[PDB]
């Protein structure tokens, strides 16, 4: 098949700003006829995708002046002159010369602001989820930036990394944040073997991280 | 003017056949340089190209599906087909169906796309969430606002509804996408509310999982210290 390479994967941007995004595919795109079959689509959340540009450099009917597509053989570019809030969401690029059709993984075209530290909040079992067994520590890391961070579970200062489930939201709306959750699940046998329980994030807002920690017996 | 609507079951068991329908207006199938592409994208990630059917019935399939994909098409009903056979799990995704640009040479230039349908396949059994209140640590913490949660556990299908009071509490609060453990289904919610909102007042999140008829209200409620 052929391999379409996006670079990069995630552009943070600014409103107004010039946005440029790479197409590597894995071999040639002219066909027996000159002409090449390089494409850009987009998509919104919760929207299908829409073509933006063919043929390398080809706005499609409709398409803003501020969509620019150039390139050959190997290395592609799409260029926006001023990013909109309308443009934001992720962008495809597509090859139809050779079968299978395929497209890139995408390039995500996110919102930009001040970074921000998360504020972490740590849950320990309900008395309910204990009854029935089972035994969930819950983290939640809200309104942060960037999008980038990690967690670390510990339990008696020791690293645990089996039984961990993270969701991450959409950047939102209004604050341009992004929000975490992660649940360590164990057994309730388990979880009251040990004393210690602590939810560690790292991100770049602090060269300290930040924990929230609980004992379950002494509270 | 065009148009493009995708039907069929949005879930079915390993090995069963998904047979799923494109309905469209707009243009006809029976002119030069139509087509009609399948492609789905699972959840999160990228699109994958499935088969092409051409104006004068010829056909193109992916070759890493081609032994389960049958596309077909019913020119005066304007209906394009695809069949499935043998679905496994990875074929969950939202299938799409969407015309080319309608010149002569196609494999490219898909302008207008439907609105994709969900297909699940997964041999999990319809279960009720459990839903569990996540009151703050048994501790005395002295912010201006307080975060609360609420863990929703072991459901099959998504999706679930979740609100705070009823939906009249409704900033302050992040719901995160469903994740899959085992089959199975879980999500979390929190809220951010003030100190003197709570436990002063009522908060309960209220679950609804309509594919099993049930909802579920939890109040949250201060620990004790068992």
């Amino acid at each position: 098949d052929v391999m379409m390479t996006q670079t990069p994967l995630s552009l943070p941007v600014s409103l107004g700003d010039q946005a440029s995004i790479s197409c590597r595919s894995s071999q040639s795109l002219v066909h027996s006829n000159g002409n090449t079959y390089l494409e850009w689509y987009m998509q919104k959340p919760g929207q299908s995708p829409m073509l933006l540009i063919y043929k390398v450099s080809n706005r499609f009917s409709g398409v803003p002046d501020r969509f620019s597509g150039s390139g050959s053989g190997t290395d592609f570019t799409l260029k926006i002159s001023s990013v909109e809030a309308e443009d934001l969401g992720v962008f495809y690029c597509f090859q139809g010369s050779r079968v299978p059709l395929t497209f890139g993984a995408g390039t995500k075209l996110e919102l930009k602001r001040a970074d921000a530290a998360p504020t972490v909040s740590i849950f320990p079992p309900s008395s309910e989820q204990l009854t029935s067994g089972g035994a969930s520590v819950v983290c939640f890391l809200n309104n942060f930036y960037p999008k980038d961070i990690n967690v670390k579970w510990k339990i008696d200062g020791s690293e645990r990394q089996n039984g961990v489930l993270n969701s991450w939201t959409d950047q939102d709306s209004k604050d341009s944040t992004y929000s975490m959750s992660s649940t360590l699940t164990l057994t309730k046998d388990e979880y009251e073997r040990h004393n210690s329980y602590t939810c560690e994030a790292t991100h770049k807002t602090s060269t300290s991280p930040i924990v929230k920690s609980f004992n379950r017996n002494e509270c | 003017q065009v148009t493009l609507k995708e039907s069929g079951p949005g879930i079915l068991q390993p090995s069963q056949t998904l047979s799923l329908t494109c309905s469209f207006s707009g243009f006809s199938l029976s002119t030069s340089g139509m087509g009609v592409s399948w492609i789905r994208q699972p959840s999160g990630k990228g699109l994958e190209w499935l088969a092409h059917i051409y104006w004068d019935d010829d056909k193109r399939y992916n070759p890493s599906l081609k032994s389960r994909l049958t596309i077909s098409k019913d020119t005066s009903r304007n209906q394009v087909f695809l069949k499935i056979t043998s679905v496994d799990t990875t074929d969950t995704a939202t299938y799409y169906c969407t015309r080319s640009s309608g010149s002569i040479v196609i494999a490219t230039g898909f302008a207008y796309w439907g609105q994709g349908t969900l297909v699940t396949v997964s041999a999990a059994k319809t279960t009720a969430p459990s839903v569990y209140p996540l009151a703050p640590v048994c501790g005395d913490t002295t912010g201006s606002s307080v975060t609360l949660g609420c863990l929703v556990k072991g459901y099959f299908p998504e999706p679930v509804t979740l609100t705070w009071n009823s939906g009249s509490l409704s900033s302050g609060v992040h719901t995160f996408p469903a994740v899959l453990q085992s089959d199975l289904y879980t999500l979390s919610s929190s809220v951010t509310v003030t100190s003197s909102t709570w436990p002063s007042q009522s908060i309960t999140c209220n679950v609804a999982h309509p594919a099993s008829s049930t909802k579920v209200d939890k109040k949250i409620e201060p620990r004790g210290p068992t």
